[PDB]
């Protein structure tokens, strides 16, 4: 029917052929795992004013160490009105301004009040930021392609540029397919079980952030497929499905994808364990790439799949650079045999005591823990039949740590 | 970067 | 005025006079984070019925291999109504029923089609090439899940599969500890929220917006309290406010003599109680933890610095933790990893933490951790990923150099 | 469970 893919070449493929979302206009607090389309450039220095490091005395560091006069204190929110002649301090909090005569700030510890013993041995600038130290005026402080976290949101909000132009998120819609599948809650019946495809990969693309719509089960069947997929495009930049079968003529999506729809598929199969049977299609609307996913009904499969081609298409809607994820050495915590196939498992991730590299415990188990990476097993050759406890294989984190 | 698991020599 | 506390010392203290939150029920497509409060028991097997694993043919393993007449096809979703005789199979999918009579499975590949029927086409003979021992390529009634056992305990944190699991058994509500609820506020009177333009003495109010969006990471829930001036009547109001309407409320700035107006409002307005107020690290130096046990609920209460890189850091070493305490999770505390150092750096006598950035190189095994230092400057298409934790001053350890192994913490998802 | 990082030497 369809050739098997190299599981290389699904991936490069999948990124290749999906396309990059166009932008929009934001507010700051909305960043949050948004990339820049700008650049951002500060329009004021930070600190507009010189500001003090301590609590303390601003001073004169050409009167050494001695006893001053205080003139006054320096307040939090104000210019600063008085200076400082020889022999003469101001109080200071921290970021406070310094005031005109004074090079350099001393703490209280190296110490209304009217004199005061300064200790001292104190540098021209000790315990200052001058105008614009942290940031200078005109300058890029988040360049494009920024792909933002909570500092980023905060360096918008001091530079006082509250609306971003970044890359939009793509909404996903999501069904299930399948004549066994009753929703969760409803009782089993006769020859069927419960949809959890459904729920697993909307959670899984949640996590990310991304918009996602339920489509609920459907039919397998033309009719009732043509129907989903059709709302699904309408609504949606990604469509998902789970489930549906695929020996000779019953596969009714890929035939619905190509007659009806008249959509490209570019793999239907590929050289992977769970997961051989999945499917990647674009179908060019209105100039507009909409992209559609068919993974396996297996539940592993389709939480594997999920993670090893959708999120990454996501991640490149985005805007994201690199979509590719994070893949990390780890040690293998329990033996296992190679399949030809390269191999894909759910596993927890620990970081134990002192000990460099963290263990990958497969769940192949009632870890208190959600599951932390995919364990990446390679395929089977002559020179490696099986693997055991602690040798070093790479994992693939897919989600917090 | 590779997205089929390798070993470490 | 108040001890200087170990870092040690503080962390602990925070996680010990940290409450657990209660409980609640809410519908399993909102379990995403939460911790369960109750053991969850399967009501069916899985699977109900014994499934096939292949496409393929359903057959007698005592029939071996051969010719064999395909009496039909069994249909995803229905309960199969014919029956297996010697000499017979029946088409299987992966998902189908095994109907009764079969006892094991062979793929479409180790066979090869006699006849068809060509009225219409149906399959009418196959041959059989190969011999199974029976059970083979069968998952029976309850492989998966077996009826009435425990699926998920207890404490479980839950990730998308833990839902699925939830669906999978029917167990559509489901009890889990609460989310706390977060207030932040800044106070300072050189603070402008961050849509005005600077006025002479004062600056954008940042950590606000910084610390909601951390939290906000993590998946609770926020309350915008806003600016607030640095005095005991402005403070006893945004306090009180923040208390009625949330589990944990955190300020940032303010001034620490007499003016340190935060610290009096705490002890005399609302008589809370004042755990720790400066600790003996970098930075964040001035960090205040205390609680106030109202109605017998233990709120608590963070004033972190003013300084932006000080307001991050310690929300990510104390509050995140507290926060992921109150949530239900059996160890709150962070994970720490080994990484190399990416950049040479003297120490501090203070434990000091760097917000830096955590690279995986192709076939190294440990990550670099490349430090950011400081508020812009270090550009990096990345947003941080881990608090590289330095430790204190020691004659044998002056500065460190690049490629040295070091503690990173991992703050947000990667 | 360390909060405050460490080094140690390896000579």
């Amino acid at each position: 029917p369809f050739p098997l893919t190299s599981m290389d070449k699904a991936f490069i493929t999948v990124l290749e052929m999906t396309p990059v979302l166009g932008t929009e206009i934001i507010n700051y607090r909305d960043g949050m795992g948004r990339v820049l389309a700008q650049d951002v450039y500060a329009k004021d220095n930070l600190p507009p004013f010189p500001a003090s490091v301590k609590d303390g005395y601003a001073v004169r560091a050409a009167d050494g160490p001695g006893d001053r006069f205080i003139i006054g204190e320096s307040q939090a929110g104000e210019q600063p009105t008085q200076t400082v002649m020889p022999g003469q301090v101001m109080r200071v909090t921290t970021g406070a301004p310094i005031p005109c005569g004074a090079d350099a700030v001393v703490q209280v510890e190296d110490t209304e009040e009217l004199e005061v013993r300064i200790l001292v041995q104190a540098r021209p600038g000790q315990d200052i930021r001058p105008i614009g130290h942290d940031i200078k005026r005109g300058e890029c402080v988040l360049a494009k392609g920024t792909h933002m976290g909570p500092s980023e949101i905060g360096l918008l909000a001091t530079v006082g540029v509250t609306e971003v132009e970044v890359n939009k998120f793509p909404v996903v819609a999501v069904m299930s397919t399948g004549n066994e599948l009753l929703n969760p809650e409803d009782d089993l019946l006769p020859g069927k079980i419960r949809d959890s495809n459904r729920s697993t990969l909307l959670a899984t693309i949640q996590e990310h952030g991304y918009p996602t719509i339920n489509l609920g089960i459907v039919g397998d069947n033309p009719d009732d497929l043509l129907n989903a997929l059709n709302e699904g495009i309408s609504r949606a930049d990604v469509i998902i499905t789970s489930g549906g079968v695929s020996m000779g003529e019953k596969d009714y999506l890929k035939q619905v994808l190509d007659i009806d729809l008249h959509a490209q598929i570019h793999f239907g199969r590929v050289f992977m364990k769970p997961g051989l049977p999945t499917t990647f299609a674009t179908l060019d609307i209105d100039g507009v790439r909409k992209i559609i996913f068919a993974l396996p009904g297996n539940p592993v499969s389709a939480v594997v799949t999920c993670n090893l081609f959708v999120v990454p298409a996501l991640r490149k809607m985005q805007g994201i650079l690199d979509p590719r994820p994070t893949i990390i050495k780890a040690r293998l915590s329990c033996d296992v045999k190679l399949d030809p196939r390269p191999e894909y498992h759910r596993c927890i991730l620990t970081w134990h005591h002192q000990e460099p590299l963290p263990w990958a415990q497969s769940t192949g188990l009632m870890s208190m823990r959600s599951a932390n990476g995919l364990l990446m097993l390679p395929p089977k050759t002559e020179q490696y039949v099986e693997l055991h406890k602690g040798e070093v294989v790479d994992v693939m984190v897919i989600g917090r740590l | 970067f590779n997205i089929v698991g390798t070993t470490y020599p």
